[PDB]
């Protein structure tokens, strides 16, 4: 079976950014439903089970470019009393629909904390080594939910 | 007077 | 979108 619209595809992968492996493992996803970064999904289109390959995915087809609007300055009083507010530390605010908005602390200057709401890989080009482990048809429930079980 | 935090640990 | 990177 080939990778295609409405297939649930299982891959084993290694994610490299700038010559360093950042993540490694296995995932399954419903193909053609915006469940996987588009560059990788494009590289997977039409592949057979058992196929292995490498794929370079520029930032625009991966987690997207770095959005300057994602960088903001907030007061230190915005953070929990106990928290260590340091570069790299992660937290979340809430969007207008009540959902979590993760952020990373970028810099702390006295009372001014610069945070970044961007995906940590936004604006980075990715390199994948991929193996297609399994391809199957989605169940109706998976199509209704929009994701692999 | 201390402001209600709008940033949460996770 | 996947891969989920924390
Ligand atoms: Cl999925």
């Amino acid at each position: 079976m080939k990778v295609g619209q409405d297939k649930v595809v299982t891959i084993r992968y290694t994610l490299q950014v700038e010559g360093e492996v950042l993540d490694q493992g296995e995932l399954s996803y419903l193909h053609g439903h915006r469940n996987l970064i588009p560059g990788l999904e494009e590289a997977l289109e039409g592949r057979e089970e058992g196929e292995a390959f490498q794929a370079h995915v520029p930032a625009e087809k991966a987690y997207g470019p770095h959005d300057p609007e994602g960088v903001q300055v907030v007061p230190l009083s915005a953070f929990p009393e106990d928290a260590e507010v340091v570069p790299g530390a992660q937290f979340y605010a809430q969007d207008m629909e009540g959902n979590p908005m993760p952020l990373t602390v970028v810099a702390v200057e006295g009372e001014e904390v610069t945070v970044d709401f961007n995906h940590p890989l936004a604006g980075k080009d990715l390199d994948f080594q991929v193996e297609v482990v399994k391809v199957r048809e989605a169940t109706p429930e998976e199509l209704l939910h929009g994701h692999a079980h | 007077p201390k402001m209600k935090p709008f940033i949460f640990g996770a």
